[PDB]
RNA sequence: UACCCGCAGAAGAAGCACCGGCUAACUCCGUGCCAGCAGCCGCGGUAAUACGGAGGGUGCAAGCGUUAAUCGGAAUUACUGGGCGUAAAGCGCACGCAGGCGGUUUGUUAAGUCAGAUGUGAAAUCCCCGGGCUCAACCUGGGAACUGCAUCUGAUACUGG
RNA sequence: UUAGCUAGUAGGUGGGGUAACGGCUCACCUAGGCGACGAUCCCUAGCUGGUCUGAGAGGAUGACCAGCCACACUGGAACU
């Protein structure tokens, strides 16, 4: 505090760890589906949330989210994975996207498509 | 001719043998739109009237403020509880330039034009003190040189 | 670039009219001006602090039919140029080619003006000017080509006008239809009810 | 005139030649305080006039060794 | 120790103003007479008298109006800690021009308008409110 | 259909008992709208 | 060696060029030793496409600058101009 | 080629996100701690403005969302601009070297300091007044700025010697 | 949670070498030189004009454009 102080020893910048290391300041990154499961959230939630874990492309086994109704995925499928972390689930750190890669986009939405892969029923 | 505004209004709770009391805490803040702020902190069993009792507390008790051309006369600093309060004057046309609580209380009062910024706690009845305060300590050029035994052209 | 959609609804939205029709019929007549759009529109929810000037942003682009980015580029003029920021700003959006166009007379809307302007009616200084957005200076006369004199519409336009209160910072004749764009309008000549303080607050969060 | 600085002569040891340090009076680029900050400068000296702790005006000049490319011009306040 | 000895005078006559004390004594010094006499001529005090030959005392004499303290705020700027030396372009406005920054410049202690005027800047002394 | 992923590693003599004891089939208790847990400091729409 | 020359800037199908002093071996819009001028032949009626401080050039051509063709050109127009 | 003129005919040309609070925008149906949502707080256990669909609305628009990344908000490393009795924070207590700071008077010096100048601080960029592309972006003339460093000539209140 | 490092090492004399000063090199002489104002060692990194952000002070950053540096399959070497 004191300017002397200040002088002698600077003060120290807060260095934030980021919490999406395996991306790597990559925006998405592919990766192997190692195995596709459910897990029970933590309380007070009660679901059976769909989860891959997942071998990345840069050597990291992550485990990711697999958000909509309804997946395609299974052992050995190859899928690009985003970042966001599930709150409720201890450990997930990532999403899944829906409509890149071997995941398939959500059956039957009608709104937030974009986000859920599906294109524009066309009428 | 006075416009009053209701800041922010608040349920808060006392504890009985039967289980909570609750209640609602109105703060208002009215003004002439020139010299003239007061804040009003009314509480009763239903929010309305808790309102009512704010406006009533603020219609008394209110304070004048020497404004210049609808802005204020020199950078200020005010406090109070955890609100520290910073407030500066600033040119024609910026408009009010003011977080939460402060943003109303200085409207009502006839500041059009200041750049201020709420450090330390926002919390809104102390923010609203410490503006009024901040206020009310801010001196004009006419006081200064009053005060000091000279012109105000000496003084500038 | 434009909105396409219906034109009473935004002015019903707002609560006010904003002359996004000609004015021969009454905008009470044309809708339920006093009431918003839609299912739920006879509740009135009490307007927050960041609600209300979000609100008068939207009419003033509304009523010049500027989208947001182009809005958002002319703010932050005003903010450089010196003086007064919102005023600035008004006068900024005043200066628009197709804006002085209805004001002179020559469109019975704004969007008429627009489409006027689009299609090659127009000329600043006896040159062809195509752009809506393009600022008209101050001492530019801006006329009807004379392609564009036999169109009907822009006759019914000028008659319209003369209906209407006309402005002081510019000089029409509507046998030559030829305007002379004066000066840039003072904000005591333009509309008291916009709260321009509003809008220079919202692009200031 | 030429450009010229002052300093204490902090060894004479090495043949011909002393270090001297030269206080220089900075002012903090953030906090604004003034800082003491030091030089030290390998100084050819012939003759080997120069004592140490001894005030001494010295000039930049070609390199006379790996480490020395200042001489001194005149030494001051030679006190013990 | 004593480190600073205009600072510990402007904290007496802080003091005094909060006391309502009608005047401050102090040991004088030069530095502090010039800053004294400053005061005097932007009328934050009414009056100061060096009084003694061998150890003089500067007893300044306070200003009150309409019951309360002329002398609002007080701040020494540059303090032996940290210095300040500000140049003519450089020059604070204290209280947007209302309130005085007493400046020691080349040609003496001076107001910071008075030092603007001249053409100079110098070691920014304290603010005065 | 994905495999539930359970915290009892590997199962030996019943599977449906130790499923049992897990946190899939743990018991839920909801949430008193008026009584006991009853409080809420927020509505839904608060 | 040290030539005088136009270095284009501008955009595409509107250029705009510098006239700079400048060590022959530099490239075309890179390192130079003095700008003594500008030239621009898209420029409109009642604007000054060129204009060349002469006194800068004189000199560096005592000092034995060559000058470009177009360099040449400009400088003979200048002084016809005049 | 830009640009201009003519031809026909509304003709070939609108999506994306969001609508519990923060945060602009609300209803019905389906589901029933499931399915799902989620930035935080949380929602969902049979009347869900929070899930999914629909109608209606809001915001952006040839884009709109998500992810990553940086600064901001964060006065949350506080030089400007924080703190330490009880919230995190006074070494268990002292002595003391380096270091930081130093009562008062005169003289001198002129290192800090201040003032003016000279040289430099590339051009581009940023900013100001202009000019050119129909406007803009973009290009461009001239300035200002580049808070610096060095040297010379002064000032000497303050700090230093 | 790297505290000691350095023998051409620091300086001298004289030869040699360079376009040029110089431990650049060599022979001898002296025992120095650097280091808590961070030497040495470890990890990361091309630097600047600038760029982004910010009221500012700062923080982050160095694609494009321009200045400088280094590299040209890896490691060495010289010739012209
Ligand atoms: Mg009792
Ligand atoms: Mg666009
Ligand atoms: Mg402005
Ligand atoms: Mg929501
Ligand atoms: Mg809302
Ligand atoms: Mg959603
Ligand atoms: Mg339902
Ligand atoms: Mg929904
Ligand atoms: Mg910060
Ligand atoms: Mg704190
Ligand atoms: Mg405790
Ligand atoms: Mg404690
Ligand atoms: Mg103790
Ligand atoms: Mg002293
Ligand atoms: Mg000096
Ligand atoms: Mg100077
Ligand atoms: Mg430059
Ligand atoms: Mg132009
Ligand atoms: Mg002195
Ligand atoms: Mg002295
Ligand atoms: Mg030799
Ligand atoms: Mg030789
Ligand atoms: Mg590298
Ligand atoms: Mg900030
Ligand atoms: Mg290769
Ligand atoms: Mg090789």
């Amino acid at each position: 505090a004191t300017v002397n102080q200040l002088v002698r020893k600077p003060r120290a910048r807060k260095v934030a760890k980021s919490n999406v290391p395996a991306l790597e300041a990559c925006p998405q990154k592919r990766g192997v589906c190692t195995r596709v499961y459910t897990t029970t959230p933590k309380k007070p939630n009660s679901a059976l949330r769909k989860v891959c874990r997942v071998r990345l492309t840069n050597g990291f086994e992550v485990t990711s989210y697999i958000g909509g109704e309804g997946h395609n995925l299974q052992e050995h499928s190859v899928i690009l994975i985003r970042g966001g972390r599930v709150k409720d689930l201890p450990g997930v750190r990532y999403h899944t996207v829906r409509g890149a890669l071997d995941c398939s986009g959500v059956k039957d939405r009608k709104q937030a498509r974009s986000k859920y892969g599906v294109k524009r029923p066309k009428a | 001719e006075l416009q009053e505004k209701l800041i922010a209004v608040n349920r808060v709770s006392k504890t009985v043998k039967g289980g909570r009391i609750f209640s609602f805490t109105a703060l208002t803040v009215v003004g002439d739109g020139n010299g003239r702020v007061g804040f009003g902190y009314g509480k009763a069993r239903e929010v309305p009237a808790a309102i009512q009792k704010a406006m009533e507390k603020a219609r008394r008790n209110m304070i004048n403020v020497a404004l210049n051309n609808g802005t204020l006369q020199h950078p200020v600093k005010g406090v109070h509880t955890g609100s520290r309060v910073f407030m500066q004057p600033a040119s024609e046309g910026t408009g009010i330039i003011a977080g939460g609580a402060m943003r109303a209380v200085l409207e009502v009062a006839g500041v059009h034009n200041v750049l201020a910024k709420a450090y330390g706690s926002t919390n809104p009845i102390n923010v609203v003190r410490a503006t009024i305060d901040g206020l009310e300590n801010m001196n004009s050029p006419e006081m200064v040189a009053a005060k000091r035994g000279k012109s105000v052209e000496e003084i500038l | 670039a434009r909105y396409l959609g219906p034109k009473l609804k935004l002015s019903r939205r707002e609560g006010t009219d904003l002359f996004l029709k000609s004015g021969v019929r009454a905008i009470d007549t044309k809708c339920k001006i006093e009431q918003a759009p839609g299912q739920h529109g006879a509740r009135k929810p009490r307007l927050s602090d960041y609600g209300v000037q979000l609100r008068e942003k939207q009419k003033v682009r509304r009523i010049y039919g500027v989208l947001e980015r182009q809005f958002r580029n002319y703010y932050k003029e005003a903010a450089r140029l010196k003086g007064n920021t919102g005023e600035n700003l008004l006068a900024l959006l005043e200066g628009r080619l197709d804006n002085v166009v209805y004001r002179m007379g020559f469109g019975a809307t704004r969007a008429e003006a627009r489409q006027l302007v689009s299609h090659k009616a127009i000329m600043v200084n006896g040159r062809v000017v195509n752009i809506a957005s393009y600022q008209v200076s101050p001492n530019d006369v801006v006329s009807i080509r004379e392609k564009a004199k036999k169109q009907s519409r822009v006759k019914a336009a000028l008659e319209l006008a003369e209906q209407r209160e006309k402005p002081t910072w510019l000089e029409v004749d509507a046998g030559k239809m030829e305007g002379t764009f004066k000066r840039k309008p003072e904000r005591s000549d333009l509309s008291a009810d916009i709260n321009e303080h509003l809008i220079v607050e919202l692009y200031s969060k | 005139k030429i450009r010229t600085l002052q300093g204490r002569v902090v060894s004479d040891k090495m043949e011909k030649s002393i270090v001297v340090a030269i206080e220089r009076f900075v002012k903090h680029p953030i906090y604004g305080k003034f800082i003491k900050r030091t030089t030290k400068l390998h100084v050819h000296d012939e003759n080997n006039e120069c004592g140490i702790g001894d005030v001494v005006e010295i000039r930049e000049c070609r390199p006379l060794s790996k480490t020395k490319s200042w001489t001194l011009v005149r030494v001051v306040e030679k006190a013990v | 120790s004593m480190q600073d000895p205009i600072a510990d005078m402007l904290t007496r006559i802080r003091n005094g103003q909060a006391a309502n004390k009608a005047a401050v004594t102090m040991p004088s010094s030069k530095l502090k007479v010039a800053i004294a006499n400053v005061l005097k001529e932007e009328g934050f005090i009414e009056d100061f008298k060096v009084e003694g030959d061998t150890k003089p005392e500067l007893e300044l004499t306070l200003k009150y109006f309409q019951g309360k303290a002329v002398v609002e705020s007080i701040q020494r700027v540059s303090r032996p800690g940290l210095r300040i030396y500000k140049r003519k372009d450089e020059l604070p406005k204290v209280m947007a021009g209302l309130g005085i920054a007493v400046v020691s410049t080349s040609k003496g202690v001076m107001t910071d308008r008075a030092a603007r005027q001249a053409g100079l800047g110098g070691e920014i002394i304290c603010y005065v409110a | 259909m994905s495999r539930y992923q359970h915290t009892k590693g590997q199962i030996k003599d019943n599977a449906i008992e130790a499923l049992l004891h897990d946190p899939l089939f743990r018991q839920r208790v909801e949430k008193n709208k008026k009584g006991k847990g009853s409080y809420m400091r927020k509505g839904k729409h608060g | 060696m040290v030539t005088i020359r136009l270095a284009r800037h501008g955009a595409k199908k509107r250029p705009f060029y510098q006239v700079v002093v400048a060590d022959s071996r530099n490239a075309r819009n890179g390192r130079f030793i003095e700008r003594v001028g500008f030239f621009n032949p898209i420029a409109s009626e009642k604007e000054e496409g060129t204009r060349l401080d002469l006194d800068r050039i004189a000199h560096w051509v005592g000092q034995g600058a060559t000058i470009s063709d177009r360099v040449a050109a400009l400088i003979k127009e200048v002084n016809k101009a005049a």
